RNA sequence: GGCUCAGGACAACGGUUGCACCCCCCGCGGCGGUCCUAGCCGGACACCGCUGGCAACCCGGCGCCAAGACGUGCGCGCAAGGGCGGGCGCCCGGGCGAGCAGCGUGACGCAGCGACGGCCCGCCCGGGCUUCCGGGGCAUCACCCGGUCGGCGCGGUCGCGGCGCGCCGAGGGCCCGACGCCUGGCGGAGAAUCAGGGUUCGACUCCGGAGAGCGGGCCUGCGAGACGGCCCGCAC
């Protein structure tokens, strides 16, 4: 038993959906605690170095970040291991590039470019309502943020729109049958569909049945069902509309691209 | 040192398990406070640095406490005279050692100074016109550094009166 | 050696060795410190006022429901 | 009238328990404030009870009983959470505890056959239930109540006389 | 982080639950009201100067000086704990499957923050324990256990608990193999072999556990019963 917390991370023990080469090295970056957890995040350096390719080493990324060249939800971050998560705003003014971090059908993080009109807010999932000091009602979300004095009409598992400049709630979408959702965990990450059924078991998990646009049906637990509007998405989504092709069609697409 | 780990016990079949590691600091214990009634000397309370930087205070000597008469909603700070009954053992009584559940006699002055003029339970009033009132301890000295309680009421009062009357 | 001292000025003759070397004075308040303290006080007052206003408007709302909070005493 | 009768029995019992001087301590329900028993009227409740919440129903014996048990799931201060299981009674000799027998199957791949296995599980039995050997019980998981006990009985179904012992997976 | 596998055979470990019995640094987001000289408080030590002890290791005395160091502390009432506050066969908001949280009110106590403003709350990683299933061989080991099994009460603990103590009763396990003894016994993900069914191994790359000559004890700290940290016994 280790006598304290863990600070390192072996490369082979890192999450698969990070797509890290086996021979890159013994070690992988260890994300620091923040808005998102280890298994539902991706470090900034990976995006800035292994994807966009604006840097070729750790040091270059360190200089870029300490020179204030990236804003996360309107706030400059200088930590190369800062965790980036789902429905986050990634803006680089020096090149006028703005991206929203979402999931691809394969189950990995992707950068969807956005516009100026929709980059002043983000969507958050409310999963906990509790009373704080002095009995004051509170409310928490998936990105580690708390808001005091929420509307009584807002319940758990709902979705909340908040302005980036000011953490004030505008409108909220209820968790109900007939609402477009997006799956954010498990075997079905990145799929988009509409809720058709809700079944609860006393003392255990609650299972949600969803149907895709094409008629396919799939199941997942409520812990990773994210509402993204009322029958139509509230934000811009990837070019594909949450359709996972079968191995045959993916092979055809690969051969075509070959 | 003192520990409460279960590795040094026997199994449900009565077998010797065996030992596979040295002692750990999470599983430690400490010597009892043995809080004493006062009856260089004065109220003495110590402080203990517990896991996580948390602070725990154990009382070694004390003489006063807050007591409540629930039926009439009367509460004052009163001086504790001596311990008269304890279910665990009579040795604690002889030594006047304070623990949760001890039955004690308190001074009647703070209560009689305002009582004996309103209709209430006869028995508490008969105690009030005397020098002491039977009471109980509800806090945990050794963990919070205090000795509070409440005044006995009905069937429990009869139980303890019948217990201590022959003595 | 040469309380409630408004000017806060001082001497400088000190000692010299050529370069003049004198210890820097500590515990002196000028414009920066006074202004910083005043700004901090104003910020704290503003924060308290905003929180009180938010509580008042929340209480004004919920006219059709029940509330439980620690009443401010004194 | 019905309510008045219940309070008398509840009020009465607390006084015999005070006359049982052989006992060393006075046993009382923590929730109830001792003092209501001197109120001649019946405007204050004298007994505390709760609901398990998993679709089970509180026995009448608990509500109208006159016993004290801090480990009872209905009148006490413990909570049921986790796994619910079923078994048969194997022994009932301790004061408020029993041993439950559970039967299950184990598969062996090499021989493509099964073995019958059993385990013994101890549980706390509240005075609201009557149980004899061979009865079927439902046990709910609780916090550690002792060295070998983490379960409490919440339902009993009787079994008939001289019924042959049978292997009964549940 | 790195090394090794001595010890440990209902344990560790693997999968599956839970804390309505728990603790948690950095970081992210909030919140920020404190009972009874405030143009800025008080005294010291280190380095350093003079004088010195001892083979070495090690330090002594005198003396002016700083703080985001220590102490005191300006301020709209606020820490821990404690008493009282629901029903009438059951079920049909802050929150739950689940009477759980919070609040009011009668008494105690003045803990923490504050001489450039952080006490507190939530999340996160981590840890502690815990349900269920699996978890070596010998019957030239057949009966074993006596805090052993359960109950009541207190104490201690971050916390539940025979974890410890007092009292009471007698129990618990076993041919579906207990108890005892042995192992040139760390476990798993896996490796070798090759029709199919299987046999043998698994020090070593990843995860988890345990140890730093043997046996014990402890300070600092959120976190160590730590050993490139201290104290003792023994062997060197
Ligand atoms: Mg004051
Ligand atoms: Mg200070
Ligand atoms: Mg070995
Ligand atoms: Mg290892
Ligand atoms: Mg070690
Ligand atoms: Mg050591
Ligand atoms: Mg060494
Ligand atoms: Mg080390």
């Amino acid at each position: 038993m280790a006598r304290g917390v863990r600070k390192h991370l072996k490369r082979l023990n890192a999450p698969k959906h990070w797509l890290l080469d086996k021979m890159g090295g013994i070690w992988a970056p260890r994300p620091t605690n923040g808005p998102h957890g280890l298994r539902e995040c991706i470090p900034l350096i990976l995006i800035l170095r292994n994807r966009l390719h604006y840097a070729n080493t750790y040091a270059e990324t360190s200089m870029i970040l300490q020179d204030k060249n990236v804003l996360i939800d309107g706030k400059p971050r200088t930590d190369p291991t800062f965790p980036v998560g789902f429905m986050d705003v990634f803006e680089i003014p020096k090149v006028h590039k703005t991206f929203r971090v979402l999931y691809d059908v394969k189950g990995r993080f992707t950068l969807v470019p956005i516009q100026s009109n929709e980059a002043g807010f983000k969507l958050c999932r409310v999963q906990k309502i509790f009373l704080g000091d002095k009995g004051m009602p509170y409310l928490s979300t998936h990105d580690a943020r708390t808001i005091r004095f929420p509307h009584p009409d807002i319940k758990t598992n709902d979705t909340i729109k908040i302005n980036l400049k000011t953490g004030k709630i505008d409108e909220w979408y209820k968790f109900d049958i007939g609402k477009i959702v997006m799956v954010t965990g498990g075997r079905n990450c990145g799929r988009i569909g509409t809720i058709q059924a809700i079944d609860k078991h006393m003392g255990s998990y609650t299972m949600i049945r969803m149907k895709d646009t094409e008629g396919t049906e799939f199941l997942t637990r409520l812990c990773n069902v994210f509402v993204i509007g009322n029958d139509s998405p509230a934000v811009a989504i990837p070019t594909t509309k949450g359709i996972r092709p079968d191995i045959i069609k993916n092979r055809e697409l690969r051969l075509r691209s070959i | 040192g003192i520990t409460h780990d279960k590795m040094y016990k026997r199994s449900k079949t009565g077998a010797v398990q065996g030992k596979w590691h040295k002692k750990r600091k999470y599983n430690l214990g400490r010597q009892p406070a043995n809080t004493k009634l006062i009856v260089n000397e004065g109220q003495k309370i110590s402080t203990i640095r517990c896991r996580g930087g948390n602070i725990k205070r154990r009382a070694l000597r004390l003489s006063h406490g807050s007591f409540a008469w629930g039926s009439a909603d009367i509460s004052h700070k009163a001086r504790i005279l001596q311990v008269v009954y304890n279910s665990t053992s009579n040795e604690l009584v002889r030594t006047n050692t304070l623990v949760k559940g001890c039955v004690v006699q308190i001074d009647s002055a703070p209560f009689k100074s305002a009582l004996s003029n309103d209709t209430l339970d006869k028995e508490i009033l008969d105690q009030i016109r005397g020098d002491h009132i039977l009471a109980r301890i509800s806090s945990r000295p050794g963990q919070v550094g205090t000795a509070d309680g409440y005044i006995l009421e009905g069937p429990e009062l009869l139980f303890y009166q019948k217990k201590l009357a022959p003595k | 050696l040469f309380t409630k001292v408004d000017p806060k000025d001082q001497m400088l003759v000190c000692e010299l060795i050529k370069k003049l070397k004198y210890p820097k004075v500590q515990r002196v308040v000028t414009d920066e410190k006074y202004a910083r303290k005043q700004r901090v006080i104003a910020e704290k007052k503003e924060i308290m006022r905003k929180s009180l206003q938010q509580l008042e408007e929340y209480k004004a709302l919920l006219s059709r429901m029940g509330k439980q909070h620690n009443i401010r005493i004194y | 009238r019905r309510a008045l009768e219940r309070a008398e029995t509840l009020r009465k019992a607390a006084y015999e328990m005070a006359e049982n001087q052989h006992e060393r301590a006075y046993h009382k329900q923590s929730q109830i404030f001792q003092g209501r028993f001197l109120r001649k009227d019946n405007a204050r409740c004298l007994r505390f009870y709760k609901s398990i919440g998993m679709g089970y129903h509180t026995p009448i014996t608990a509500i109208n009983g006159t016993y004290i048990d801090k480990k009872c799931p209905f009148t006490g201060n413990v909570s049921i959470r986790g796994r619910i299981l079923r078994g048969v009674v194997h022994s009932a000799k301790m004061q408020r505890s029993i041993i439950v027998r559970r039967d299950y199957l184990h598969f062996v791949q090499k021989y493509k056959r099964y073995e019958r296995r059993h385990k013994h599980v101890a549980a706390h039995l509240s005075p609201c239930f009557r149980v004899k050997e061979g009865d079927i019980v439902t046990i709910g998981e609780c916090r550690p109540l002792s060295k070998t006990i983490r379960f409490n009985v919440i339902k009993v179904e009787p079994v008939s006389e001289a019924a042959k012992k049978r292997f009964s997976p549940f």
